[PDB]
């Protein structure tokens, strides 16, 4: 009864209930992902509902206890994570309407229609057929019609709705202390009183538009060679002192360029490395594949699979029709009950997923000695990360002529080498310029600085600035693109995404300095280390139990993310885009226009 | 399977064990300082709980069986001892018996 005594044996008889009722939900959930039936949803449905319920009770519950009377850190953030409010503060019509703005837009967002002008009875959904069309034409037309049609009738309808959603999630954030909903977000990132490694909620802005500012150097000389090579496919549509059209890039959005390869590959002649018909040419199973995975895994000096993993998880997809979303997943039921859910195919990029799941799987199998609440990464973030190096260490051609997939007097070049990295960077710095505008963007609009009247204008002068692309049409104020953006209808977080493009090199750097490693870095392998596994498990086995700045410093040695690593694995393309580059003209003029003319 | 609840394991006690004692009560336990009066809620929690078993689960979970055994020799002179056998009886050999 020290006033905080009851804080612990309040959290236990919580951590133990918790965990078992989580592990009902989810076995429910597993089942009806594998097995789609019509009776399974109700089977978890419930679930689900009992434990949300419960959960809330004990939200409800926990705020009898103060959280300046606690001393001990762990108890402190176990409880400062579960007595969140969340929703439900708001007046509760309120928060009836506030669902329904949520369902009405995710709704809109899922089952949009467009339909041709020449043909309104059959038409297109956006899944099948839309990103196809805006990946694989070829013609000016019809790009310019698939991209101008979802921002006219999914981009129209979402506007006077998205305007409701922003003040009435700002509603909802100022009652939590919170000054906006941004700041809600930005709190991810947050740790008080650690005595040095403390992060203000603000400088996580400070460091995004400090470490944006080194990459500008590569991004403006890769943004030079795609124009002048997308200045062949479309002659004399593009301005060499310009932009780009928004919908030249290879999808909807403008996110990934990676579907450029085929119009700006260096080599055209010299193919890369793949392993397909090697595979199948040995006669190679859904068994092998992540036999060969748990190998790889072992050889760094991290445990086995366990043991309950291979007869329960499905690894192939059942061979009549049994309806199972054929989406990888890592589950961790809790429990020590870990699976894996994917439908895999026997295909070289199937044997990287492979890997990059079981990533998750081992980092899941680290922590599953914390208190119950702090079974997570660090941060959002620190998840993908630690899960994708295994697929970057693992796609080196030294590691594949190691397995027995290569021919062994298989000689690599700097041609091929080339070629790789720039397929590597067409995805990797591609998607960093507009992440972080989208994100910038965001929080810009819910601080309250953009009056909603000029929405749309200064999100397009920004795509002139930052990423250095323009839209082909204007848009006067009745529409609203960023809500064409499936992370943005869904009320979903965007910064991830650019904290782990650093994260990821960062951490590859930090062990791969360790295996006594002495090439360039996109060579760099972690196989048959011990060092490397020890300092990555060091990290591994934490979870939430200590402020992600301390995750960082017992990897890599410093206590924020640096792009430095970054440019360190791409200097040999940076080397060649300056040669290649000695007669355009690098950057853009925010002037140029695709009708004024 | 769905859950076998039938062995449970206390959690909340006033003080730790004495050896070989034995506690099967099920008083409410009392953390805070207001008296509980028997009944569950705040700062009044049942002591008892149960070890949910299901086969699917991972090793350090599945229920063990453990048995223990305690010798004590309070006095016996002659008690419970080992065991013997056989050994091939023969005659008229001078043997060592
Ligand atoms: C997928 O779910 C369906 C829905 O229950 C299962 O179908 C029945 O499952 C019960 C459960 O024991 C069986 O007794 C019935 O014989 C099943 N009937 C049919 C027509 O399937 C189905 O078995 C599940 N699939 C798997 C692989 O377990
Ligand atoms: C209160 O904090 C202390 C340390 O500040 C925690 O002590 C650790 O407890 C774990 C198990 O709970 C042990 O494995 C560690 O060895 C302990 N650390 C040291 C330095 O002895 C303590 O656990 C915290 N209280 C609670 C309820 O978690
Ligand atoms: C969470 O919401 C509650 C309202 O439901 C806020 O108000 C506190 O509610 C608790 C119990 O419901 C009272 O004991 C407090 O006196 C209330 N006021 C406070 C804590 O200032 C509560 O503030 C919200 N949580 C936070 C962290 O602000
Ligand atoms: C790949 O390596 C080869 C050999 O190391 C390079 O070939 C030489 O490149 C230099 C660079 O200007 C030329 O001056 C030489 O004339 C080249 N050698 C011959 C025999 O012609 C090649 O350039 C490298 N690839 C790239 C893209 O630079
Ligand atoms: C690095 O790891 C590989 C993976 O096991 C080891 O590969 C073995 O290498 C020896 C000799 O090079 C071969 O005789 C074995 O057949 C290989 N094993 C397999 C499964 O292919 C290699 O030994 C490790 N490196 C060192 C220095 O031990
Ligand atoms: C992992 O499994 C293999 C089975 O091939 C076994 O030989 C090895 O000893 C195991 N290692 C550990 C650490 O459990």
């Amino acid at each position: 009864s020290t006033i905080e005594e009851q804080a612990k044996t309040f959290l236990d008889k919580f951590n133990h209930e918790a965990e078992d009722l989580f592990y009902q939900s989810s076995l429910a959930s597993w089942n009806y992902n594998t097995n789609i039936t019509e009776e399974n949803v109700q089977n978890m449905n419930n679930a689900g509902d009992k434990w949300s319920a419960f959960l809330k009770e004990q939200s409800t519950l926990a705020q009898m206890y103060p959280l300046q009377e606690i001393q001990n850190l762990t108890v402190k953030l176990q409880l400062q994570a579960l007595q969140q409010n969340g929703s439900s503060v708001l007046s509760e019509d309120k928060s009836k309407r506030l669902n329904t703005i949520l369902n009405t837009m995710s709704t809109i967002y899922s089952t949009g229609k467009v339909c041709n002008p020449d043909n309104p009875q059959e038409c297109l959904l956006l899944e099948p057929g839309l990103n196809e069309i805006m990946a694989n034409s070829l013609d000016y037309n019809e790009r310019l019609w698939a991209w101008e049609s979802w921002r006219s009738e999914v981009g129209k309808q979402l506007r006077p709705l998205y305007e409701e959603y922003v003040v009435l999630k700002n509603e909802m954030a100022r009652a939590n202390h919170y000054e906006d909903y941004g700041d809600y977000w930005r709190g991810d990132y947050e740790v008080n009183g650690v005595d040095g490694y403390d992060y203000s909620r603000g400088q996580l802005i400070e460091d995004v538009e400090h470490t944006f500012e080194e990459i500008k150097p590569l991004y403006e000389h890769l943004h030079a060679y795609v124009r002048a090579k997308l200045m062949n496919a479309y002659p004399s549509y593009i301005s060499p002192i310009g932009c780009l059209p928004a919908h030249l890039l290879g999808d909807m959005w403008g996110r990934f360029w990676t579907n450029l390869y085929s119009l700006t590959v260096p080599f055209g002649q010299k193919p890369n490395i793949d392993v397909t018909d090697a595979m199948v040419d040995q006669a190679w199973d859904a068994q092998r594949i992540f036999k060969e995975a748990e190998k790889f895994f072992v050889s760094v000096g991290l445990p086995n699979m366990t043991q309950g993993f291979w007869e329960n998880s499905m690894l192939t997809d059942p061979g009549n029709v049994q309806k199972a979303v054929c989406h990888p997943t890592a589950w961790d039921l809790g429990k020590g009950d870990f699976r894996i859910l994917m439908c895999t195919k026997v295909t070289m990029d199937d044997f990287l997923t492979a890997h990059h799941e079981m990533g998750h799987i081992q980092y899941d199998m680290a922590y599953a000695a914390q208190p119950f609440l702090l079974r997570n990464g660090a941060n959002e973030g620190f998840h993908e990360a630690v899960g994708e190096i295994m697929s970057l260490s693992a796609a080196t051609p030294k590691h594949l002529k190691s397995i027995g997939l290569l021919s062994p007097d298989f000689q690599e070049d700097n041609e091929t080498e080339i070629n790789f990295l720039l397929k590597q960077a067409l995805t990797i710095v591609g998607t960093l310029p507009f992440t972080y505008m989208l994100e910038k963007w965001r929080w810009m609009v819910f601080k309250g600085e953009i009056p909603k009247d000029q929405w749309m204008k200064k999100w397009w002068e920004m795509k002139r600035e930052i990423v250095g692309v323009v839209e082909p049409v204007p848009h006067d104020e009745t529409y609203c693109d960023p809500a064409s953006l499936f992370h943005v209808s869904n009320d979903y977080s965007f910064i991830r995404y650019y904290t782990r493009t650093l994260y990821q090199f960062q951490f590859q750097e930090a062990l791969c300095q360790a295996a006594k490693h002495e090439g360039p870095l996109h060579k760099c392998d972690i196989s048959n280390s011990t060092e490397a596994g020890q300092k990555l498990f060091n990290m591994l086995r934490l979870g939430k139990s200590e402020p992600w700045t301390l995750a960082l410093e017992n990897v890599v040695g410093a206590k924020n993310m640096n792009v430095r690593p970054l440019l360190n694995y791409f200097e040999p393309l940076f080397t060649w885009l300056k040669d290649q580059n000695k007669n355009s003209f690098v950057g853009w003029s925010t002037d140029w226009s695709p009708y004024a003319d | 399977v769905s859950g076998n609840y039938n062995y449970l394991y206390r959690l909340f006690r006033k003080s730790n064990l004495k050896p070989f004692e034995r506690d099967i009560s099920t008083e409410i336990y009392q953390a805070g300082n207001k008296p509980c009066n028997g009944v569950a809620g705040f700062n009044c929690y049942f002591p008892l709980r149960s070890y949910g078993f299901r086969p699917t689960y991972g090793v350090g979970h599945q229920p063990y069986r453990v048995v223990v055994l305690s010798f004590e020799l309070l006095h016996a002179p002659a008690t419970v001892c080992g065991p013997k056998k056989s050994t091939n009886l023969v005659k008229n050999k001078c043997v060592n018996f």
